[PDB]
C-alpha cells in the first residue's frame, strides 16, 4: 500500500547502507511523521533512479 | 605604635586588609551598607570573601573582653568590632549572598529552560521534518533492497547521525549532501527546515540535572533563611522578606518549569518511540544539535560545490574561448 | 618611610611612591644612541640618551629595548633605565626607601639573581620584594581568587590563581604582544604604500596603534564593511606634517591576538590559551575562574577586547556556569596600583628582604622567600 | 601469495609482509596539511602528506593525531592513513593480499563495522582479519591461551585469551599509555627545570623514553639509594646543544604504569588490572593466565620491568613465585610479529573472512567471526 514501499527492481548491484531496522508497528502511530508517508496526501519527491544507477553501481 | 594588639595572625590580617582596601572607603561605611542592605558593591565573590575572613569565637571573646581605647586598635579589629555592633551580622552577609546568588543563577537558568522548553515543543511539533524524513526514507528504502534491513516505515532519531556515515565512491559526497542536493532542485521547503528547529539548536548544551539540585538548593536556602528572618527582628524582615518572597516565587515558577520539562520530555520519549528509561532529553538535544549542525554544513558544501562546480565551468568556457 | 613601586615592564617602566593612585614618572623603557655624528662642539651631547629624551630626539637615535620577550638581555642598558628612573624622575636616594619590582611567570633564576644583585649591591636599598605581575593585577581588583591573562609588550601569560595560591602548572606563556602586533602593523601598512623600516618609526606605528587601532567584535563582517564601505577609514598626522589614511588595519592588527597564524605561529589565540589554562586546574575551582577573568596590560587597551573575549570563552567553554569579564578602566597601571596596595600594609614589613638577610643569603633568598 | 601485517597504532603504525622478521615499514601515526596558504605549482605539491614524508617535510605541514587513546575517532584519515599503508608504503594494491588488522580491546561495535565495511566497501579486500593487540601479542610468544598485557601509545589493556578466543568481559583498561608517559616525562623534566614547546623538544624527550629509562627491580629500595646512585644519572644532548639530565625519573616514567597514583588518578595498575582481570575470569583458566603472561608494545621496552612484573604478580599472587613473565626482544612489534606468524600459517585460510560473508551478512561479521 504505501508509497515507498514501490521500489523498482534495478539491473546492476548497489552499495549498500548500515542503519538499525526498527518495526513497522511501532512507527506508524498518530505522533510518528511516518504516518504522513502512510498518508498519499504528502508530497512525494521522486528519486531519479537512473542518476542512482549510473553513478553508484557496483563496478566489474 | 607597633603593638597594635590585634588578635589575629598575620596572614587573616594581611586577607583582611587587601580586602578592606578594595573599598576605597571607611569601614563604617562597609558596617554601613552591611547594615543598611545593599547589594551595589557586593557580588558573590567579595561575600565569599567576607565569609572566609569571619572573626572566630576567640577573637569575638578577646574583642569583647576589651576594654581600652578603641582608637589602639587595627583596621582589621575595628572592622571587626563595627561588624560585631550589627545585630545578626553573619545573617545579612548570608542574605546578600543568597539573593545575589540566587538572581544570578535564576537569570542564568530561566532562559536556558525556556530554551530546553521551546526546543522540545517545537521537537514536538515541526512541519518540515515529516517531508524531510519521507524523502530520507524513500531514498533509504531504494537503497536496502532484497536484505534483511530492508522494508521499514521509520526509524529512530539517531539515525539522522548515521546519514554522515553515508559515503559515495569519490568518498566526498554523503547521503545528506546527495538529499540536500536533491532537495535545493525539487522541493525548498526542507531548506527551511532549520528554521522551525531554530530553538532546538544550541541544545541545552549543559546538564539539566546539574542545574536543577542547584536550583533546589537554593530554594531550600532560602525557605531557610526566610525561616531565619521570620525568628529574627523587624528590620531585617522588612529588610529581605519581600525580596526573599520573590526569589521563593521566582523558584517555584522555576520548578514548575522543570515539571512541565519533565512531561514534554515524557512526551518526546513517547513521540520517538522510545522508553523513558534511557536519556531521552539530553541526548535528544545533543542529537538534534549534532544533525542540525551536520544540515547547515551540508547546506554550506553543497553550496561550495555548486560554486566551484561553476567556476571550473568559467574556466573550461574560457579556455574555449581561447 | 613611603615605600617605591616601580614596574619595569617591557613596554612602559612605571614607577613611583607607595599609597598613592596613580604612578607619577610613566615613560618608555628606550636607549638611544647616535648613530651620525657630531660637528657641533659642547652643549651636552650626552652619548646615550634614556626615557623621554630618547623618546623625544627620536629622530637622530637608535633606540634599543633593553627588555625582549620579558627577559632583561641587555644589562647595562636596563641599568641606566634604573639610574634614570631613581635619580632623574624621582629624584630619591634609594637608600632610605624600599623598592617594590614586578616580574614576569616562569622567569629564569639566574635573571632573578641578576636584578636582586643590582638591586643590593649597585642601587642599595634597605628592603625590596619581588612579585609577579599577575598577582599585583588581581590585587588591584581586589579579589583573592581569579585568572590574571596580563598581555604586555613582549609576553602574554595566564596565571590563574585561587585563594592566593599561584598554580604552577597552569601557567602558561605566549610570545605575542605589542611588539609583534607593532612589527606586523609595519608589513600591513607597505599594502598602502607607507614605509616604516627605521627604529625612529616604531614609535611613530606603536603611536597609531594606541590612537587608532580596536579589536573587532566579528572579524568577517568588519572585513565586509571595510569592503563594502568606506565609513571606517580614519586618518592620522605624521610629525613631519604628511596625514596618512588607514581602513581595515585597525582591526587587522589586533586580531594577531585571536589568530596568530597571521604572523606564523601554530599556537591559537589568547581565548584558546585562557581556556587550555582553565583544564590545567582542578574541577572544583574553574568556576570562580570562569566569572573572575582579569585583564592588565596596555595591549588590552583595545576599546572591543572585552565583548570579543567575552564571545570567545563562552563560545568555547560550556556555557553551564558564569562567564564575567573583568576590565577595570585603569588596567593598564594595575601592576602599580597592587603593588600600591601591597606595599602600604602593616602585615608587609615581615615580607622584606632585608640587607641583612642578603648578607646572610646571597642573592638567592628571593627563590625561598617569593613564589 | 605473501600476506600484508600492519599494525595499525596510536603513536607508529607498522607495515610489511607475513614471515619477514621486522616490519619493513614503521612510520608514525600523523596526517600533514600544509600549515600556511598559498598554492602556486611548484610541479605539482601533494595536498596530504602521510607518514615519514609527513615526518619529513612537518615544518610546513599542521600534523593530525587521528586515533585517540587506542580508540579511532576521525575515520577520513584512518582512511588516508590505510591508503598510504598499501598503494605507497608497502607499494601493493588491496584487492588480492589478504589483509591482517589490528584493534584496540573494549573497542566499540560500531568501529569494528565501520572498519569492516571500509575494508569491504572502498578498499575491496578479499580477505581481512580483525584481532585483539593482546592475541597476536600471544601468538609472537608462541602460544594460545593466556593473559596479555598490552601498552602501546595510545591505553592500557589486559585481555584474556582462550585458544585464541577473548573474553570481553574480564577486559581491562587502564588509561595510560607511552603518549600518557610521555606527557608525564615532560611534565616531571619541567619539574626538574626544563622546558619543551617546540615539536623537536618532544621528539627528543621521545628518545629519551626510547634509550634511557628503564624499570628497577625495587621502587622503594631505588628510592632510597636514589641521591647515593653514581649509575643512575644519565643524561642526552639535544644536536644543537642543550643538555638533559634525567636522575630518578629514568623509573618514575614507567613505573606510572606500576603505579598510576603517581601522576593524580586512582586506577589499577598493570600489574593490578593484570590481576583484577585473572580473578573476572572462570577459575579454571587462571594457572593458564598466569603461565602464558605476556608484555607487549613499546612501553615494554623499560629495563627491568620483568623481573619487576614478577615481584608485583609476587607481591599479589602468592601462588606465583617461580612462574616467568615473558618479554620477547622483539615485542615492540609482537602485535605485528604474531600477526605474522598468524597470517603466514596455513592453518589461518578458513579464519579469514570473505565479501560474500559481508554481503549476505553485514558489517555484522565483525562481532562474528572476530573473537
Ligand atoms: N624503546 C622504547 N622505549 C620506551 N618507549 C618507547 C620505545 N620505543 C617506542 N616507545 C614509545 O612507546 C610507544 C610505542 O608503542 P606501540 O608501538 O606499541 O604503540 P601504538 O601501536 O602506536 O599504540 P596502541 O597499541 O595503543 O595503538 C610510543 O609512545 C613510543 O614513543
Ligand atoms: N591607549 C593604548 N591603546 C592601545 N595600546 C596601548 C595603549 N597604551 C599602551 N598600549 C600598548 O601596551 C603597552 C603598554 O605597556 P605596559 O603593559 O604598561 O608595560 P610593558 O608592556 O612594557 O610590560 C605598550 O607597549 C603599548 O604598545
Ligand atoms: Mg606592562
Ligand atoms: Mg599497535
Amino acid at each position: 500500500v504505501p508509497s515507498h514501499r514501490r521500489v523498482n527492481p534495478p539491473t546492476l548491484r548497489m552499495k549498500k547502507l548500515n542503519w538499525q531496522k526498527l518495526p513497522s508497528n511501532v512507527a506508524r502511530e498518530h505522533n510518528s511523521m511516518w504516518a504522513s508517508l502512510s498518508s498519499p496526501d504528502a508530497e512525494a519527491v521522486e528519486p531519479d533512479f537512473s542518476s542512482i544507477e549510473r553513478l553508484f553501481s557496483f563496478p566489474a | 605604635e607597633p603593638k597594635e594588639i590585634t588578635f589575629l595572625d598575620a596572614k587573616k590580617s594581611l586577607n583582611l586588609n587587601i580586602f578592606l582596601k578594595q573599598f576605597k572607603c571607611s569601614n563604617e561605611e562597609v558596617a554601613a551598607m552591611i547594615r543598611a542592605g545593599d547589594t551595589t558593591k557586593f557580588d558573590v565573590e567579595v561575600l565569599k570573601q567576607l565569609l572566609k575572613l569571619l572573626p572566630e569565637k576567640h577573637e569575638i571573646e578577646n574583642l569583647r573582653a576589651f576594654t581600652e581605647e578603641r582608637a589602639k586598635l587595627a583596621s582589621a579589629d575595628h572592622f571587626y568590632l563595627l561588624l560585631l555592633a550589627i545585630p545578626c551580622y553573619q545573617l545579612r552577609i548570608e542574605c546578600m549572598l543568597l539573593c545575589e546568588g540566587a538572581a544570578a543563577v535564576l537569570d542564568m537558568v530561566r532562559p536556558k529552560a525556556q530554551l530546553v522548553l521551546a526546543a522540545c515543543e517545537s521537537l514536538l511539533t515541526s512541519r518540515q521534518l515529516p517531508i524531510f524524513c519521507q524523502l530520507i526514507l524513500r531514498i533509504g528504502n531504494f537503497l536496502n533492497y532484497g536484505s534483511h534491513t530492508g522494508d521499514a516505515d521509520g526509524f529512530k532519531i539517531s539515525t539522522l547521525l548515521k546519514l554522515t556515515e553515508t559515503k559515495s565512491q569519490q568518498n566526498r559526497v554523503t547521503l545528506l549532501h546527495h538529499v540536500l542536493e536533491e532537495a535545493e532542485k525539487s522541493h525548498p521547503d526542507l531548506l527551511q527546515l532549520p528554521r522551525d528547529l531554530e530553538q532546538p539548536s544550541q541544545a541545552a548544551g549543559i546538564n539539566l540535572e546539574i542545574i536543577r539540585s542547584e536550583a533546589s538548593s537554593n530554594l531550600k536556602k532560602l525557605l531557610e533563611t526566610e525561616r531565619k528572618v521570620s525568628a529574627s527582628v523587624a528590620e531585617v524582615q522588612e529588610q529581605y522578606t519581600e525580596r526573599l518572597q520573590a526569589s521563593i516565587s521566582a523558584f517555584r515558577a522555576l520548578d514548575e518549569l522543570f515539571e512541565a520539562i519533565e512531561q514534554k520530555q515524557r512526551e518526546l520519549a513517547d513521540y520517538l518511540c522510545e522508553d523513558a528509561q534511557q536519556l531521552s532529553l539530553e541526548d535528544t538535544f545533543s542529537t538534534m544539535k549534532a544533525f542540525r549542525d551536520l544540515f547547515l554544513r551540508a547546506l554550506k558544501e553543497n553550496k561550495d560545490r555548486k560554486e566551484q562546480a561553476a567556476k571550473a565551468e568559467r574556466r573550461k568556457q574560457q579556455l574555449a574561448e581561447e | 618611610t613611603t615605600a617605591l613601586v616601580c614596574d619595569n615592564g617591557s613596554g612602559l617602566v612605571k614607577a613611583g611612591f607607595a599609597g598613592d593612585d596613580a604612578p607619577r614618572a610613566v615613560f618608555p623603557s628606550i636607549v638611544g644612541r647616535p648613530r651620525h655624528q657630531g660637528v657641533m662642539v659642547g652643549m651636552g651631547q650626552k652619548d646615550s640618551y634614556v626615557g623621554d629624551e630618547a623618546q623625544s630626539k627620536r629622530g637622530i637615535l637608535t633606540l634599543k629595548y633593553p627588555i625582549e620577550h620579558g627577559i632583561i638581555t641587555n644589562w647595562d642598558d636596563m641599568e641606566k633605565i634604573w639610574h634614570h628612573t631613581f635619580y632623574n624622575e624621582l629624584r630619591v636616594a634609594p637608600e632610605e626607601h624600599p623598592t617594590l619590582l614586578t616580574e614576569a611567570p616562569l622567569n629564569p633564576k639566574a635573571n632573578r639573581e641578576k636584578m636582586t644583585q643590582i638591586m643590593f649591591e649597585t642601587f642599595n636599598v634597605p628592603a625590596m620584594y619581588v612579585a609577579i605581575q599577575a598577582v599585583l593585577s588581581l590585587y588591584a581588583s581586589g579579589r583573592t581568587t581569579g585568572i590574571v591573562l596580563d598581555s604586555g609588550d613582549g609576553v602574554t601569560h595566564n596565571v590563574p590563581i585561587y585563594e592566593g595560591y599561584a598554580l604552577p602548572h597552569a601557567i602558561m606563556r605566549l610570545d605575542l604582544a605589542g611588539r609583534d602586533l607593532t612589527d606586523y602593523l609595519m608589513k600591513i601598512l607597505t599594502e598602502r604604500g607607507y614605509s616604516f623600516v627605521t627604529t625612529a618609526e616604531r614609535e611613530i606605528v606603536r603611536d597609531i596603534k594606541e590612537k587608532l587601532c580596536y579589536v573587532a567584535l566579528d572579524f568577517e563582517n568588519e572585513m565586509a564593511t571595510a569592503a563594502s564601505s568606506s565609513s571606517l577609514e580614519k586618518s592620522y598626522e605624521l610629525p613631519d606634517g604628511q596625514v596618512i589614511t588607514i581602513g581595515n588595519e585597525r582591526f587587522r592588527c589586533p586580531e594577531t591576538l585571536f589568530q596568530p597564524s597571521f604572523i606564523g605561529m601554530e599556537s591559537a589565540g589568547i581565548h584558546e590559551t585562557t581556556y587550555n589554562s582553565i583544564m590545567k586546574c582542578d574541577i572544583d575551582i574553574r568556576k570562580d575562574l570562569y566569572a573572575n577573568n582579569v585583564m592588565s596590560g596596555g595591549t588590552t587597551m583595545y576599546p572591543g577586547i572585552a565583548d570579543r573575549m567575552q564571545k570567545e570563552i563562552t563560545a568555547l567553554a560550556p556555557s553551564t556556569m558564569k562567564i564575567k569579564i573583568i576590565a577595570p578602566p585603569e588596567r593598564k597601571y594595575s601592576v602599580w596600583i597592587g603593588g600600591s596596595i601591597l606595599a602600604s600594609l602593616s602585615t608587609f614589613q615581615q615580607m622584606w628582604i632585608t640587607k641583612q638577610e642578603y648578607d646572610e643569603a646571597g642573592p638567592s633568598i628571593v627563590h625561598r622567600k617569593c613564589f
